[PDB]
Parts: structure tokens; sequence; C-alpha cells
């Protein structure tokens, strides 16, 4: 009865684990993805700018 | 006192010295019961022993 509750937390903490894992990876590969998207933009715009 | 001091200083000579033993057995009989229940843990250890060089629990995806 009291090794039933154990292994429920247990397995809640190790589930937590794994979905901060996740999540983290996908945020982190977003994060990436749109500074890529903006280095290129800039890319861009120096090409097109004007001046000196 | 002077007897009574030379009989004391026999006796605590005598009841250092078994202290010390005493102290000392107690230890080791705690060492022991230590190494028992590591002698019964080593049989839990699966054939080949421990991979050392991966996580036993993985817990995550490696993307």
């Amino acid at each position: 009865n009291a090794f039933s509750s154990f292994d429920a937390c247990r397995t809640g903490l190790l589930k937590q684990q794994s979905a901060a894992v996740e999540n983290s990876l996908v945020r982190q590969n977003m994060a990436d993805v749109r500074a890529k998207a903006l280095f290129e933009r800039r890319a861009v715009l120096l090409d097109l700018v004007e001046g000196k | 006192q002077g007897i009574k001091t030379v009989y004391a200083s026999c006796r605590y000579r005598k009841l250092n010295e078994r202290e010390i033993i005493s102290d000392r057995y107690t230890w080791l009989h705690e060492r022991m019961l230590e190494d028992e229940v590591e002698r019964v843990l080593l049989e839990q250890v699966p054939a080949g022993g421990f991979d050392k060089t991966r996580p036993g629990l993985l817990l995550g995806p490696s993307t």
C-alpha cells in the first residue's frame, strides 16, 4: 500500500524529466530556426542597403 | 588515599585497554555486517557487469 504511492511519485518524476527534455529540445530548435531566418533577412537587407 | 589511588590506577589501566578493544570489536561487527550486505547485493548485478558507458535509464530523446 506504501510501495504503490512510492512508485507513483517515482514514475511521475521520470515523466517530468522526459517531458522537460522534449520541450526544451522543441523550444531550442524553434529559436535557432528563427535566428537563422533573421540572419538571412539581414543578409538580403545588407545587399540592398545603400550609402558610404 | 594513596592505597586507593594505586588500586584505581591499576583498574583504570585495565579498563582503558578493555574499552579500546571493545570499541574496535564493535567497529568490526558493523563492518562485517556491511560486508555481508555487499556480498548479497553483488548477486543482483547482471551477468557481465554494468554497462558503465551508457546511462541506466534513458529518459528523453536526443535529436
